[PDB]
């Protein structure tokens, strides 16, 4: 099934965004912070009456 | 030999995109260069002018 | 100009124009107001620090948002079945999956408030934040989410009432602020004009790059056979479904640096080791092990991300569900499989052309000696060129309107 | 607020109809004499206003014996602003579409009465007409059987009441027009629309079409109905039921390649093989006989899908009325080709003041005031509405709703009280009317091919013991009079038996139970496999279904499918809403096109002298075939000049006026002055020549032809476009920035074509 790794991916980003518990010293995480963007939005009868 | 055959396939898929012209590539850039150049130079006026109001009024 | 001069000219365009800088303008004079109860500490001195990050109102930016928008659009895809009905319903699923992701971006902005903030702490050493508490920090944390709230009420603001999309004018508007002090760190290290004019040159060499591949549209012929077509033919604007080169976006980097930069997080969670060392050395991404496991994510992130957002069998089955056919192609299943390949060979255009723009600055910053924080072309590059054409092509419309002719004239 | 003024002005009208009242008549016309001579002489219509509505109100008496009530008078005033008056339905809103009506009826430009069929058009327009010919005032009627001339004297009076449909199609046939005076119509003032939720938010989900007829096909009807009538129902096609589409599968596709000799059925080759077998299925299947058509002597006519009368013009396009008139062996007609086109919306929004008054219209007051800049107005009710009205009764399958609507009206027949039942199709009624025959009930039936007794059926339906089923004909405007003795025992139980697209339209049918504080039942009776659930309702809910049991002589009694039928019917309200908001905004687009266009050919039509017209034609495409040769990228002396002079000398100076040497490699603009100069003296020769009031008509003709041609053309080429645009959706953009775009685009080819063709018309003959 595809769901695990739709799960897994979730969770990975989670932990990603709440790991910004130490920072190094973060080479990173700044990056991380300035640098994506949003995804984009995802995807009868006609009559006519016949005169002129 | 499929990879060679695939990438076969992808240079004649490459051939049937369609990519944008010259004029619309020269005109894309100087919009983006334009753009860039039009709001660092905004950015930069206004960081300049807010911090030195704000050291202003301490 | 010409096209500039016909923006201030129309009244219409302007005033749009001129709401859109005025909400940016309000938005910038919150990057100065400070955080309250953190204020007095070495914020005031650090000048090992942020230095680029640094601290505000905005701290957060709008990235609760990003992530909340696609952790929701990952839970769409037949993980909570709620979600696929409430997408399968209608446009008031779609309000419905908008106060969703206004509430999701609430808990994450609290949430993530509270995980920079200890995390700026600990950067600092403890002593940023006087009297380390549980009440101060709940201050902090709501003070930061209600940040990201008037963040995203002024993108729906500006989405409204001023010029593009408003949220991609916010994170263009953090990108190109953040460019004037890398542009005074550039001019303040001067190591001659050569160099300067060779970086400058590849610059915008790798601009006409990406304007090059972001506006490549494969497309393919689509025959609707539920109205006659009959005797009032040209054969210029045919109906067509176009597919991206580029079909996944810059989503796939994010997915890339948290899968990069997760192991070191936990590693540094536990502790100082050896193996924990070889780990922070080996997913470092400025060396050639941890570059080469990083293209290799971001290619593998764009096929996933390409084949989620195009996904081949439900364009199949929503164009088999409305008349539409691929001319020759039987439209069940073997539509499916014809624009899945489409999609493979473009994908693999699309991940090879992403891998080299994600991994470009650390070979300028090598190859050319730059200060490191520049970073010039990332996936800022992106999100740049993306922003400005397509704020142009929204002004481009209302002017098209403005210009209906006439035969008497 | 706004109001507490209605009811300031209501009582200004009650203090000055305490002097209005001893006036004797041939006094009253000369009041309608002064408030014209008033108001040329400095007056506005709100001072008026006052007086005017005495008037009126005394006038209503003396002419009908009604007075208006207080809030009559309310509902005036607020239609007069430009408002939508909400009264409730039986509250009388024909009484206050005479008091604002009169009003702005009196400067002389014209009211347009708009209401939803013409049984109510001409019920209203006796009355009322009665009220306004008493005041000195005129009255026409606009209707579907009038030729061009009593067309032309209906619009010509002071007061018009038409439908909404005949509206439209003279506003588009007045854009069809050869002379200035062939036109209907006078221009647009002020329209006051009974039912607005019916006439500008239902129906204005569908255009209007006018369609002249091109070259009859006949073979691949009757070959593609042969083919499909032997086809299998669930093996080789499938009937989506939630949205009414029907597609072939594998071995459908597979037996229409194997009957009909072709390799693949998907080709480009095989567009009208395809094309024709999608139709056939469609006509076949997903459209059944007396639910959305019927057979009235030997033609197809489609019956309306809110009014439920026969629309006896109209025609489904797409070939799909071809493709019904060969399923039923009828002759095969020819094929239309779409003139003219509109929406409700673009076309009641050129309309200079735009009222309204309805029934249920709370609902709706986003819409109002988004697309039109209406408010609505919700005005008090004079006697407190004592209709009893009961919830709903949910059966198991439709034989036990059925069998318990027909023991309910013969409950209800057995004391004498009139009953009202309500359907939507033309068949259940029918099937009802087949359930009342057996058990003995006497009834009266008004379907969709019942239209000629409607007036006698309505002036029956409300007396002591009178049963009446019907369709959606008596559900919206439909005034039943209570009979003698009749109040006392609860007059007029309406029932229901479906719940239709929207609360409003049963409110509707409700309110023809109520009728201003007379008592009344009204009761819904559903089922759970109906269509509104089978089509809409939630997949949830079907196992409770299986849960409730089978016996179908007592009805459910929970909250689940309680809820179930709510949130069903919100789902057609919500796809009804996005339907109708997707189709203003790709006709605004084409309404920009067609204002254009529609300005500059009646500017074309009504000219004294369209030299300058046609000059300005010539010039531009004279300018466009300048720089369509002679590249100004590319440097001069390689222009290929040649096959300019041969075009020129093609198209525009009779093959021997221009050669190669007059030009010569110039800069254009000179030379452009030499071609302009010798079609300049060509023309003012063939003008001497050919006359002065000849060539004008010569050249109406040739302008009118080419504009009418290309933008037929046009429409059709906007149509394809709009079918491909969601697929510009799939490459990350928004749909309707293309698709403007595009119309941009192809509307400016178009008149370069429009210039072309006159050009060479005019100077090649
Ligand atoms: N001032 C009045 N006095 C008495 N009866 C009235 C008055 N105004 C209206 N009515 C009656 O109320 C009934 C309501 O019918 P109608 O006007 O069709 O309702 P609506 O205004 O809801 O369409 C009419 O039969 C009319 O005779
Ligand atoms: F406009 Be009504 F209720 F006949």
């Amino acid at each position: 099934a595809k769901k695990t790794i739709l799960f897994l991916l979730t969770v990975l980003t989670t932990v990603l965004v709440s790991g910004w518990v130490v920072l190094g010293c973060g080479v990173v995480i700044l990056k991380t912070l300035h640098m994506f963007e949003v995804p984009f939005l995802l995807v009868d009868s006609p009559h006519s009456y016949h005169s002129g | 030999q499929r990879v060679t055959n695939f990438f076969k396939e992808v240079v004649r898929e490459l051939k049937k995109v369609s990519w944008p012209n010259r004029k619309e590539l020269v005109n894309y850039t100087a919009v983006v260069l334009a753009t860039v150049a039009f709001f660092t130079v905004f950015f930069a006026v206004i960081d300049l002018g807010i911090s030195q109001l704000i050291r202003l009024v301490f | 100009f010409r096209t500039i001069s016909n923006f201030m000219r129309v009244s219409d365009i302007r005033n749009k124009i001129i709401f859109t800088l005025l909400m940016l303008i309000v938005f910038r004079i919150g990057t100065f107001i400070p955080v309250p109860s953190v204020n007095t500490d070495v914020l005031k001195l650090q000048d090992c620090g942020g230095a680029l990050q640094n601290f505000s109102i905005f701290a957060m930016g709008v990235m609760p948002y990003i992530t909340a928008s696609i952790i929701v659009q990952l839970l769409q895809m037949d993980v909570v079945p709620k979600f696929a009905e409430w997408s399968k319903q209608g446009e008031m699923g779609r309000r419905k999956l908008a106060q969703f992701t206004r509430y999701f971006t609430i808990v994450l902005g609290f949430i993530q408030a509270l995980g920079m903030s200890y995390g700026f702490n600990n950067l600092a050493g403890g002593m940023l934040i006087q009297n380390p508490g549980i009440g101060t920090y709940l201050l902090i944390a709501v003070v930061l989410t209600a940040g990201t709230a008037f963040l995203m009420w002024l993108g729906e603001q500006i989405t409204a009432k001023g010029v593009g999309n408003g949220i991609s004018i916010i994170i263009f508007a953090g990108i190109v602020s953040g460019i004037p002090t890398i542009l005074n760190q550039i001019y303040a290290q001067t190591l001659n004009i050569v160099r300067l004019l060779l970086v400058a040159l590849a610059v915008v060499a790798v601009i006409v790059g990406v304007i090059y591949i972001q506006q490549a549209f494969r497309k393919i012929p689509i025959q609707y056979a539920k109205r006659l077509e009959g005797r009032n033919p040209v054969g210029g604007h045919s109906t067509h479904l176009p597919l991206k080169v580029n079909p996944a976006g810059v989503i796939p980097v994010i997915f890339a640096v948290s899968f990069l930069i997760a192991p070191p997080t936990i590693a540094s969670f536990f502790g100082t080791n050896d193996v924990t060392l070889w780990i922070r050395r080996t997913f470092d991404y400025t060396h050639p092990v941890g570059m080469t496991i990083y293209v290799v994510l971001i290619i593998a992130f764009t096929y996933f991300y390409a084949f989620v957002q195009v996904n081949p069998e439900q364009m199949a089955d929503n164009l088999k569900k409305q008349g539409g056919y691929i001319p020759g192609i039987r439209p069940g299943k073997n539509t499916q499989e014809y624009v899945t390949r489409i999609l493979y060979r473009l994908t693999l255009v699309g991940s090879l052309f992403l891998a080299f723009i994600a991994v470009l600055p650390v070979f300028f910053v090598n190859f050319a000696n730059l200060p490191p924080s520049a970073q010039i072309g990332g996936t800022s590059l992106l999100i740049v060129v993306g922003v400005a054409l397509e704020t142009m092509k929204q002004l481009e419309s209302q002017l098209v309107k403005r210009h209906y002719r006439g035969f008497i004239k | 607020r706004t109001l507490n003024r209605y009811e300031k002005i209501a009582n200004d009208i009650d203090a000055i109809r305490g002097d209005y009242e001893n006036l004797s008549d041939d006094a009253l016309k000369h009041k309608t004499i002064e408030f014209k001579e008033r108001l040329e002489k400095g007056a506005t219509t709100d001072d008026l206003l006052v007086e005017a509505f005495a008037v009126v109100r005394e006038a209503s008496r003396r002419v009908t014996g009604m007075f208006p009530f207080k809030v009559q008078l309310m509902g005036g005033v607020a239609l007069h602003d430009g408002n939508i008056a909400e009264m409730k339905t039986g509250e009388g809103k024909t009484l206050t579409s005479t008091l604002p009506v009169y009003l702005n009826a009196l400067t002389g430009k014209g009211v347009h009465v708009v209401t939803v069929n013409e049984y109510l058009a001409s019920r209203d327009a006796e009355q009322m007409g009665k009220i306004f010919e008493f005041l000195g005032l005129t009255v026409g009627l606009n209707l579907n059987s009038m030729s061009k001339d009593e067309k032309r004297e209906a619009y010509a009076a002071d007061i018009t009441y038409s439908t909404n449909n005949e509206l439209g199609f003279d506003y588009l046939r007045d854009n069809m027009v050869l002379y200035k005076e062939q036109m209907v119509q006078r221009p647009l003032h002020f329209a006051v629309i009974d039912e607005v939720d019916s006439i500008l938010i239902d129906e204005a989900r569908t255009p209007l079409i006018i369609s002249g007829q091109a070259a009859k096909s006949t073979k691949l009807y009757v070959q593609a109905n042969a083919f499909v009538r032997t086809l299998k129902a669930e093996k080789d096609y499938t009937y989506d039921i939630k949205t009414k589409a029907v597609q072939l599968t594998e071995e459908g596709m597979t037996k229409a390649e194997k009957a009909f000799g072709i390799d693949n059925l998907f080709d480009v080759k095989h567009v009208a093989l395809n094309h024709h077998i999608n139709q056939a299925l469609k006509a076949h299947v997903a459209m059944q006989k007396d639910v959305d058509y019927v057979v009235e002597d030997g033609q197809v006519v489609i019956v309306d899908s809110f009014t439920g009368r026969l629309m006896k013009g109209r025609r489904y396009s797409e070939g799909l009325h071809q493709a019904i008139e060969a399923k039923e062996g009828l002759e095969i007609q020819n094929e239309s080709m779409t003139l003219a086109t509109i929406t409700f919306q673009n076309y009641f929004r050129m309309y200079e003041k735009l009222a309204g008054m309805t029934g249920t219209a709370k609902t709706e007051e986003e819409e109002f005031r988004n697309i039109y800049n209406m408010q609505v107005v919700t005005i008090p009710t004079n006697r407190p509405v004592v209709r009893d009205d009961r919830p709903d009764l949910i059966y198991r399958t439709m034989e036990g709703k059925f069998k318990a609507v027909a023991e309910d009206v013969a409950q209800r027949y057995m004391t004498g009280q009139p009953v009202l039942v309500g359907t939507v199709a033309v068949e259940t009624s029918e099937l009802i009317s087949k359930l009342l025959k057996n058990k003995g009930i006497p009834h009266q039936v008004l379907n969709a091919k019942n239209h000629e007794r409607e007036a006698q059926i309505i002036e029956e339906a409300g007396q002591k013991g009178a049963v009446t089923i019907a369709t959606n004909m008596a559900g919206r405007g439909t005034d039943i009079k209570l009979g003698e003795g009749v109040k006392e025992l609860g007059g007029l139980a309406v029932v229901g038996t479906e719940r239709h697209e929207s609360r409003r339209i049963d409110n509707q049918l409700r309110g023809r139970s109520g009728r201003q504080g007379d008592p009344g039942i009204t009761q819904f009776y559903l089922s759970m496999e109906d269509e509104l659930m089978r089509r809409f309702g939630a997949e949830r809910t079907m196992a409770m279904l299986d849960r409730f049991g089978m016996d179908d002589s007592t009805p459910i009694q929970s909250k689940m499918v309680s809820r179930a039928v709510e949130s069903s019917q919100k789902r057609v309200e919500g796809n009804n809403f996005d339907s109708r908001k997707q189709l203003l905004q790709y006709d605004d687009v084409l309404r920009q096109q067609r204002e254009v266009i529609y300005k500059q050919r009646f500017e074309v039509i009504d000219s004294e002298n369209l030299r300058e017209i046609v000059e300005n034609m010539i010039k531009s495409s004279l300018e466009r075939a300048i720089a369509a040769y002679t590249p100004r990228e590319e440097l001069p002396e390689e222009w290929k000049l040649d096959g300019l002079v041969d075009l020129i000398n093609t198209t525009y100076l009779d093959e021997g006026a221009l050669e190669k040497s007059d030009i010569f490699g110039k800069e254009p603009d000179e030379m452009l002055e030499l071609i302009m100069d010798r079609i300049i003296t060509k023309y003012n020769e063939k003008e001497e020549q050919f006359g002065k009031e000849q060539m004008r008509e010569f050249e109406k003709v040739i302008v009118l032809r080419a504009v009418d041609s290309k933008w037929m053309d046009h429409i059709d080429a906007m149509d394809q476009l709009r079918q491909g645009i969601h697929l510009r959706a799939y490459a990350q953009t928004n749909p309707l920035r293309e698709y403007q775009m595009e119309g941009f685009a192809m509307f400016e080819h178009m008149i370069e074509s429009i210039e072309d063709e006159v050009a060479k018309f005019v100077m090649k003959a």
